[PDB]
């Protein structure tokens, strides 16, 4: 079993305190350099390692190659919650006007991350990735195939409605999903006012995706 | 008048009664027995048998059937089509300057910053400028479905005139 608070508490002690030497001895905090980087959105992908993980806590690592997408969740949690500390184009103007209005996580998220894989796990051939890996972190040697063109997938659909003028949001996980018709929000369902809601694609959270197909060498 | 669907003065069932009744001559009959004082337990009859034979007609425009009608008439069907048809392209001009001359899809949304919506927050608004030019808050709308107890009475009838050689019968009689 895991606490998976305190796997988040550890995983921001870890980008808080990590240092590596770079530039010859200078004792660079990286992950506090490019966490003020993401904040300011100068960066936008932080590929954290997981040999630096290894560093202070073999066993964070192992539970990141088991349980690979949960700890990628905690991971983007922890830099979230992170990045006012360090915080010293069309989807930033729609964000300072939601936060106009608070004066939707994933939307508000526009950062990503990724784990660099550790040098102790053997980069695998695409035959002996098996069913006992699923669900894991896993490297793979191949030639590509075939890559498909950039294409937009939706990550967070926002929606506006006619009659009530409230934004609604709708996160995306499958890679199908049900487009919102009928506004849920109270003052429409209270007042039975037959409001509908209008997907806004210029204030909705869209992400590059690319589809190719790896073969053995 | 599903099947008696029939236009402004083509000759229905009941014209070509009348016209038959006109040939035999008896509405001459119907006359006589109206006029004569000999026999006059029929008159409640008659007068029944012309309440019948007149149903589509009214009498002012029926005494201003002239011999010359006809070619008025023709004159007057062709500016009533006229006048018809230039207001169905106003009412469609009207139309195609209310919406936009964008396709439906271009999209776009406003906000009207003085107009609240029905909650607290500013009305959002969909259609386009052009449906904000002349705004109304029951563009996107249905009417009320008003019970079958409450619903208004509508007309039975609608002036189809009857042929004009009948017409001319009918103001003789
Ligand atoms: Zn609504």
């Amino acid at each position: 079993l895991k606490d998976y608070a305190l796997e988040k508490e550890k995983v921001k002690k870890f980008l808080q305190e990590f240092y590596q030497d770079d530039e010859l001895g200078k004792k660079q905090f990286k992950y506090g350099n490019q966490l003020v980087r993401l904040a300011h959105r100068e960066q936008v992908a932080l590929y954290v390692d997981l040999d630096d993980v290894a560093e202070d806590d073999p066993e964070l690592v192992d539970s990141i190659c088991e349980n690979a997408r949960r700890y990628a969740k905690l991971f983007a949690d922890a830099v979230q919650e992170l990045l006012p500390q360090y915080k010293e184009d069309v989807l930033d103007v729609y964000i300072e006007h939601r936060l106009m209005m608070e004066q939707p996580a994933e939307l508000m998220r526009r950062f990503e991350l990724y784990f660099q894989g550790p040098s102790s796990n053997k980069p695998r051939v695409i035959r002996e990735v098996r069913a006992d890996s699923v669900g894991k972190l896993v490297t793979v040697r191949g030639i590509v195939t075939r890559v498909s063109e950039v294409k937009p997938k939706m990550v967070v659909a926002t929606y506006t409605c006619d009659q009530c003028g409230a934004e609604t949001y709708q996160p995306i996980q499958s890679p199908t999903f049900m487009p919102l018709i009928m506004c849920p929000s109270q003052e429409c369902q209270t007042n039975r006012s037959g409001g509908r809601l209008y997907l806004q694609t210029r204030g909705s959270r869209f992400i590059k995706f690319q589809e190719m197909k790896m073969q053995e060498h | 008048l599903d099947q008696e669907k029939k236009i402004d003065d083509d000759a229905s069932a009941h014209d070509q009664l009348l016209w038959a009744i006109h040939l035999s001559g008896l509405d001459d009959l119907l006359l006589f027995l109206a006029s004569s004082s000999a026999e006059e337990q029929w008159s409640l009859h008659v007068l029944e048998i012309v309440s019948l034979m007149f149903r589509d007609q009214n009498p002012e425009q029926l005494a201003g059937v002239g011999q010359g009608r006809l070619a008025q008439e023709r004159s007057a069907d062709f500016a009533e089509l006229e006048v018809l048809r230039q207001r169905e392209m106003a009412e469609k001009k009207t139309r195609a300057l209310q919406r936009g001359n964008r396709h439906s899809r271009f999209g776009g949304s406003y906000i009207v910053q003085g107009l609240k919506s029905i909650g607290e927050r500013d009305l959002i608004f969909h259609k386009g400028l052009h449906n904000l030019r002349n705004y109304s808050s029951d563009l996107g709308k249905q009417p009320k479905k008003v019970p079958k107890r409450r619903q208004a009475a509508r007309e039975l009838s609608i002036q189809r005139r009857s042929a004009l050689n009948v017409r001319l019968f009918l103001r003789d009689f």
